[PDB]
């Protein structure tokens, strides 16, 4: 939990920051704004360009290794022997899935999952070791081909996001740190600062290359930010995520060869009479929702006595991939099981299936269970959304619901990369059109019932349930279902779906963060906020350093082993500023002591990562030396009553993206401090 | 009072006549040839008489017979043949001339006369099953490889159909074969899957039961 | 063989045969009297045998007929013919009965033939204006009434339109005066017009000078 | 400008109000919410009852004037006289503005214009004396019903925003202080904060019914707001202009009879093959925002030098009432004398006009300007945004523009409601179908040269030259236009337009903001901010009431008709506090003096109103008494160091909504106060 750091947000108004400024604005000449508007343009670009990647590579793969498997299936359907294809299709998968899971066990652990939780927490302002290093970025998206090629009940949208975020905070800086290759553009925006804000924006244009929401990724980093508003930032975002959508599109069309892709996963078109709902339908809608937050729980709460499982007997990586291995050869041998013990056989449009499989049906016919599980997850959706009401087989459906749920929920904490929206919104849809089929039974077959409407409202509450958001998450069904009126029902359903959810469990996310002892800061402080007073909650005693201060001292409380503390108020008992513990290292690397002059250039070189206090040597004689603190700290620290109440405290905090706030007495006398940390022991 | 205003002029009556009579013949044919369907080999040379008196037309008389109504009549008969033949994928059958059927799709047809022989000879089911399975699965193996011919010539997507005449006469011999005589007897290997799935199955729970047992043990 | 697969059953044939005479029958009126139009008090009697054959069908041989192929060739055409049907407005020549026009097309349709009596009487342009001016305004305030009698009774939108015979008529007559005529003499009142508008226009200039002199005076 | 005073957003953390919290979170259940959510959602349903209305009544009044006109055109058509057509056209328009202008100019001036800089000032948190009283709110309505029916160059969708707001202020307080009718209901929301949020949510439900956009009305309300990012109340504006623009829809379909009226103005449907953009587009799209931005430049220019004349020579209501009816009268006669003077015929496909006129026109015909100039100005634009490549003339198209360009800036500051808007969009979309016909004729009849997504693509840069907006119009125009990709050129038209605008002359709303001489706060400070400091900033001396003071003092501080400060700064010389001139006077009424027990009610009672200083009356003896202030005073201030940089001050003032900013030394010691109007005095 202590391994955890904080972002540095809170810019520190120095002198020689002043100065930088002054000289900057006096160039006659301004260039920051236009390098980062360039520099969202790239973002988005790249963004594209890799989502663009990814769908190529996975739907050449996977159409191979359908076909194989098709054949070799059709082969031995009349000679016999259709072990035989059982065994190929585990082996397949099996394979693919070993890949992945070794790449991702033993070369970087951090690659596992979405992603989407160490963005949120990034966001939020907490680091984790290696969550945009470019070893992260070329294993999540290798990751995530091998998964997805593997047969795994996951998806390839939400590791986007990831991907987004790890390029923004890659060519911001201008450098290469991995590769030790420097490039001579943007060392202004080698900040924390500038480093927040371009992530926001490639978290963004993921999202809208992921489902073509460009305003939805937009709500999303602001929701994961929730700072104060700045409208440029945003204009940013929205520009970078509108780049991302317009280069996915076109980067797609022209493979293709001759405007209709705007995201990986398209769910359709709903403009059309039979998509719409009466005043009647309202009370439904809320009902399904209902049912949403139950099941969502049930999953959630599975996977957390799944996920201790792991933390305490599977964690040897050697063990993880072998856990994948057999999750992949299970998942194929049920789907294989589930299509051979299908009895219902249907008539194929032609192109219905890219790959129609027949296994003792008629001539002409195909077995819909095959394409349950023998398709891309994301146009199962978009059938199940859009099909005649006499379309599926209610037990078919249902027990292909009930499967996904279960392989769905074992799959998620795997050590490969993958995702959790897709098998969401699918095992939704399926239970969805289950209810609108019940429905119209039960409606004497009226008009209203649509059991593609209600696919759609039971998506929408599944993944509501699951991952608990009621905005961005309503922005981004509006957007992908490109119908404005469906947003009304899709709002309630995710309201009550999200209600209902918190009475039994969080969601998925947060779960993952809190068992990760990440120190997460929440929208609001708790209930008990206003009892509470900033005097229990700041750390005292506080470790000060005088305004005039000799180089031991300062080495001694650095060198400390009882803690590490990178923040430090100074004192006169009168605070006078703040000085975090990287600037004092560069100080003294440099040995600026009194007893030729400095620029934030050295330590902007110096970023991201900074040298230990034990690299640095200090004789004797100079440590009786003192260091003239006063040009180089931050002399309008912010600050609060000593008798602040606990909620404002938190506000200021978590708008400002502040790191450090001193607690200070009646006569401007420091009394305390305060960090995340302070903040995030409650609930 | 002005020739074209009030009633046709003299040489476009000709013009109408035609197409009128064309497009009836055409309609009839359509209908009589629908069940079973023949509506390419029996309806071509009347569909193309249809457009290339209606081309005629469009090549003085354009005017006054086809847009100066709220309708035309004219246009949206023959548009309404246009779709039906495209819509049936009916080039297929014929060449690039237009003049006869292509060798493949006679080939076929002729296969599938071939098909029914056999079926009527036998018939007076296990007696049918054993002496029409060469017939039906070489028609079959046919069928399946002008799709793909047809798919690979034309570039187009997967699934399109192909003529009409083509479609029906394989289900016709699909239903003859799968249900009314239901000679269609798939093996079995119900041991060999379910001993490979349950064996399968077993082992994510053995990993899991000895992971515990020696996390256990220690 | 089962004697619906092959080939058709004895009875299916006689409809089958039935409905591709009054199809071929329709179309080759519908596109001789489409020009000037005459689809509706020509072809009505063929639609409604068209329409009651089909009936015939679908109340045993429908399930052989209709919809034992990709395509319903039975299916299309009739409802190509029935979205003519509509597309025309061509109930509104018809009564409730559907046996013979309503009394209010019959009138129109033979002011018509009046009107254009008048104006061949009078060919051998101001002596066909001077003595048709009566039966062209006669024959326009039928028109109209009509259309908003049709647009009560229906409730329909603004705008719908009629019976494509009586729209044709109407249109054949506007041409003949507007154009090859030129009859229509619109009466000129420039003077009027112009000096109030350029009074109307002066007036602002007028009230901001008087604000703006006035507060200098203050 | 002292006469607009300041919205009290920062909330006081006393002594009484942690015990009011403390005793409703010990009732053992929480209603505040749910109030909340209740109001949000009357707020909803009223705003669209009311635009339902709007509606409802223009469509009839309109259609009854229209039909008079036409009537008597078409009978004086051949027997001549065709002035008197002219006559009784001017007069209907004359009566219906008379009665508009002299409701509006004699009872309520406030409710002239569009009033979104009113609510743009509320939220900045600017009180404009009668911005949210019932009086504006129906001469509002009445005035727009008049205008729209006075055939003025004017839309009915910019007020909707005014009047969702007053409702938002009026049914949260829960009492009428105009009819002094009182309900037991609604006493916790008394207060300045409950209140902007409220508002808030009212102008993005009245945006959702105008143009059926909840998302971007939510847009608008954060930018305007430019606040912390609250979840909560972003969730429950979204709430409140969803369930506006189901209750339009739902009540506009009932009206008619049997869900395809999501807001007033309803642009259609573009989905569609001609509606689609290639890459080689996007420079022509730039090249056309340049001409908006020009183009709305001179529009505001004009209006500028129109606006000064009429503050300094057209003042008197009488003459405003005369300007409105001449403006109406010759707005008439500009119409008739272009409809006659037309010579272009045009076949009627039936239906596309309410009321076809024929005049000089050969049987079956009808004329394109009176299709112009004879029609409501939405449904000309949906017009102009779908008809086929050739269904206008290019020389009446321009001729149109023109006209109707100089006659929406000649309308625009009349004393009537009105709005700006549509005529804007309408310029637009004729100037851009006049470019899309030239680029079809000088592409040879190109299959990408639509007219009528170059009409659509000028409709967005107009609007954006003349009013700024970038974010929230974009998405208004994408949710209008229901589709996501035309957002792309949208945002690149609007970005560019803007940008040229901001070179010649500031939007209309600004510009309208400053002639009032309202201090607006923008989003950031001014480039030379970073050089400025708090010091020069803060005003001195200040004056502050010790925590032990006398009533004779307060009294004569209070009374002091130099000048009128509603906030003081409590000393010991230490900080301790901060009192609203409110608070002292609440108290003085009260006789709370040391020499039964006050409640937060008595507080919230007074509001809004408060009693001025003379009213109170004090005796002699009782001056000689103290007052204990510690109990009753802000106890944790926002404070800001002597020396913090000025970008720092504002953007916290912005962000947490202040009123009062102590400045403050190194000991605690009051060296100044910040207030909007310090900050605002710059550019
Ligand atoms: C279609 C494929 C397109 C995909 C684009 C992939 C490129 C994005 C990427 O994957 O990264 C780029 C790397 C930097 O990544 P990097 O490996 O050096 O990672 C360090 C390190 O890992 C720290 O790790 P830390 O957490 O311990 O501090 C971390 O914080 C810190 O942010 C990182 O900079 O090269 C570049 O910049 C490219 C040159 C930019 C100049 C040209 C601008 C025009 C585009
Ligand atoms: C289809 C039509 C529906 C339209 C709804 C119109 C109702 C909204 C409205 O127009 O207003 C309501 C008035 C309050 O307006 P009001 O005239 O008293 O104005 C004062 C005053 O004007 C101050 O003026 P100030 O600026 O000098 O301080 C100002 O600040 C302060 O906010 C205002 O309260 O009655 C009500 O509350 C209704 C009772 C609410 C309880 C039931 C709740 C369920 C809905
Ligand atoms: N200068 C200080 N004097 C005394 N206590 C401190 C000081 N700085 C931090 N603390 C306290 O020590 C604990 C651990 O602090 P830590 O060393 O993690 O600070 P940090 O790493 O700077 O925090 P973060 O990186 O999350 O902002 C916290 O509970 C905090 O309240
Ligand atoms: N307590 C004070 N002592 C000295 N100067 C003050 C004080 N309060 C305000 N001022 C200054 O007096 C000027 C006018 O202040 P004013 O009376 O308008 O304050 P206010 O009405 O409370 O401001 P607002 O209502 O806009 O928040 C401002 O420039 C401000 O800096
Ligand atoms: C189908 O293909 C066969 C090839 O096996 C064609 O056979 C030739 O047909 C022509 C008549 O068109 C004869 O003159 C030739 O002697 C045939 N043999 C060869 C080797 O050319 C057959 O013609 C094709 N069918 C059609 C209709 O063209
Ligand atoms: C149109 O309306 C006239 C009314 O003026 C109908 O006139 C009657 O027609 C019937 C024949 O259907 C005669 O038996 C009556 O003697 C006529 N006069 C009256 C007063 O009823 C006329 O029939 C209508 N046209 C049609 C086709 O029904
Ligand atoms: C078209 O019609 C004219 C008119 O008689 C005829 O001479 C000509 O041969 C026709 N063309 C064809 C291809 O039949
Ligand atoms: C329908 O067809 C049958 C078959 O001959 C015939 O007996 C019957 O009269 C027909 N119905 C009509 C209405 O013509
Ligand atoms: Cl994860
Ligand atoms: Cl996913
Ligand atoms: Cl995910
Ligand atoms: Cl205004
Ligand atoms: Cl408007
Ligand atoms: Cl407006
Ligand atoms: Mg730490
Ligand atoms: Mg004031």
């Amino acid at each position: 939990s202590l391994k955890y750091e904080s972002l540095d947000y809170d810019n520190s108004e120095n002198q020689l920051f002043l100065e930088e400024e002054r000289r900057i604005n006096h160039t006659a000449f301004r260039t920051v704004e236009i390098k980062r508007w360039v520099i969202c343009a790239l973002i988005g670009i790249l963004t594209g360009l890799v989502a663009c990647f990814i769908d190529i590579v996975v739907e050449n793969l996977a159409g191979l290794k359908y076909r194989v498997i098709k054949g070799n299936i059709d082969k031995f359907t009349e000679k016999g022997g259709l072990s035989f294809s059982l065994l190929l299709w585990a082996t397949l998968n099996a394979a693919f899935v070993l890949v992945g899971s070794v790449i991702v066990a033993f070369i970087e652990p951090v690659a596992a999952g979405s992603g989407i939780p160490q963005i949120k927490c990034f966001l939020n302002g907490v680091k984790i070791p290696h969550v945009v290093r470019l070893k992260t970025l070329v294993i999540k998206v290798s990751g995530v081909i091998l998964s997805v090629v593997g047969g795994l009940a996951v998806g390839k949208e939400g590791p986007m996001i990831h991907s987004g975020s790890v390029i923004a905070a890659g060519i911001s800086q201008g450098r290469s740190t991995s590769l030790k290759r420097d490039f001579k553009i943007f060392e202004y925006f080698r900040r924390d600062t500038e480093k927040r804000d371009f992530v926001s924006a490639g978290a963004a244009a993921g999202v809208s290359a992921a489902f073509g929401a460009p305003v939805g990724g937009v709500l999303f980093s602001l929701e994961e930010g929730a700072s104060f508003w700045n409208q440029f930032l945003t204009w940013r975002i929205f520009f970078a995520s509108m780049i991302s959508t317009f280069t996915l599109n076109f980067v797609l069309s022209i493979y293709h060869g001759n405007l209709s892709s705007p995201g990986l996963i398209n769910f359709g078109r709903f403009d059309s009479e039979k998509m719409a709902y009466t005043i009647h339908e309202i009370p439904v809608f809320i009902a399904m929702g209902v049912v949403g937050g139950v099941l969502g729980a049930v999953f959630n709460a599975l996977n957390y006595w799944l996920t201790m499982f792991r933390i305490r007997y599977i964690h040897r990586p050697c063990l993880q991939v072998i856990e994948a291995v057999l999750v992949a050869a299970v998942t194929a041998t049920v789907a294989f099981v589930l299509i051979y013990s299908s009895r219902d056989c249907q008539p194929l449009q032609g192109g219905s299936m890219s790959y129609p499989l027949q296994l003792f049906c008629a001539d002409g016919e195909y077995n819909s269970m095959a394409a349950a599980f023998f398709n891309t997850p994301e146009k199962s959706v978009v059938s199940l959304f859009h099909d005649p009401p006499g379309s599926y087989n209610p037990l078919t459906l249902g027990l292909f619901t009930l499967v996904y749920f279960f392989l769905a929920c074992w799959t998620y904490g795997l050590t490969v990369s993958a995702g959790v929206f897709i098998p969401s919104l699918l095992i939704g849809a399926a239970w969805g059109r289950l209810f609108g089929i019940s429905l119209s039974y039960l409606t004497g077959a009226a008009i209203w019932a649509d059991p593609g409407k209600y696919a759609l409202m039971g998506a929408a509450a599944q993944l509501g349930g699951i991952v608990r958001m009621t905005l961005s998450l309503t922005v981004i069904m509006m957007e992908a279902t490109s119908n404005v009126t469906y947003g009304f029902p899709i709002m309630l359903v995710l309201m009550t779906a999200k209600i209902v959810g918190d009475v039994f469990i969080e969601g998925l996310y947060d779960m993952h963060i809190q068992l990760q002892s990440v120190p997460f800061l929440h929208w609001e402080a708790p209930v008990t906020s206003h009892s509470l007073t900033a005097r229990e909650v700041m750390s005292t005693p506080v470790t000060c350093l005088r305004r005039r201060e000799k180089v031991g001292v300062i080495v001694d409380v650095l060198s400390d082993t009882a803690s590490n503390h990178n923040g430090f108020p100074v004192v006169e008992a009168r605070l006078q500023g703040l000085i975090l513990r990287s600037q004092l290292i560069v100080l003294l690397k440099h040995k600026v002591f009194v007893e030729r002059r400095l620029r934030l250039k050295d330590f902007r070189d110096a970023y991201p990562r900074f040298p230990p206090i034990q690299s640095i040597h200090v004789s004797q004689d100079e440590r009786e030396c003192t260091m003239d603190l006063s040009e180089f700290m931050n002399p309008s620290p912010y600050t609060v009553p000593q008798e602040a109440s606990l909620p404002r405290v938190f506000k200021l905090f978590r708008a400002l993206g502040l790191r450090h706030l001193v607690v200070v007495d009646n006569r401007n006398q420091v009394v305390g401090l305060v960090t995340r940390k302070d903040l995030a022991r409650y609930r | 009072l002005p020739p074209d205003l009030p009633d046709l002029d003299p040489e476009c009556r000709e013009l109408l006549l035609d197409f009128a009579n064309s497009s009836a013949e055409l309609t009839g044919c359509l209908v009589r040839s629908a069940r079973p369907v023949r509506l390419c080999q029996t309806c071509y040379p009347l569909f193309q008489q249809v457009v290339s008196k209606m081309d005629n037309i469009s090549r003085s008389c354009a005017r006054s017979l086809l847009m100066a109504d709220r309708m035309q009549i004219v246009v949206i008969l023959s548009e309404f043949f246009n779709t039906t033949w495209q819509e049936a994928n009916c080039a297929n059958c014929l060449t690039n001339n237009s003049e006869e059927l292509s060798n493949s799709t006679v080939y076929f047809l002729n296969l599938f006369n071939h098909t029914l022989t056999c079926f009527e000879h036998n018939l007076q089911y296990s007696e049918v099953c054993k002496n029409c399975r060469e017939a039906y699965k070489t028609l079959s193996s046919l069928y399946s490889e002008m799709q793909k011919m047809n798919e690979l010539e034309n570039k187009a997507e997967p699934g399109t159909h192909l003529c009409i005449d083509v479609e029906d006469a394989m289900n016709i011999t699909r239903k003859l074969w799968s249900r009314t005589f239901n000679c269609s007897v798939p093996c079995s290997d119900t041991v060999p899957v379910i001993a490979v799935s349950v064996f399968i199955l077993f082992l994510p729970v053995v990993f899991y039961l000895s992971s515990f047992l020696h996390s256990e043990q220690k």
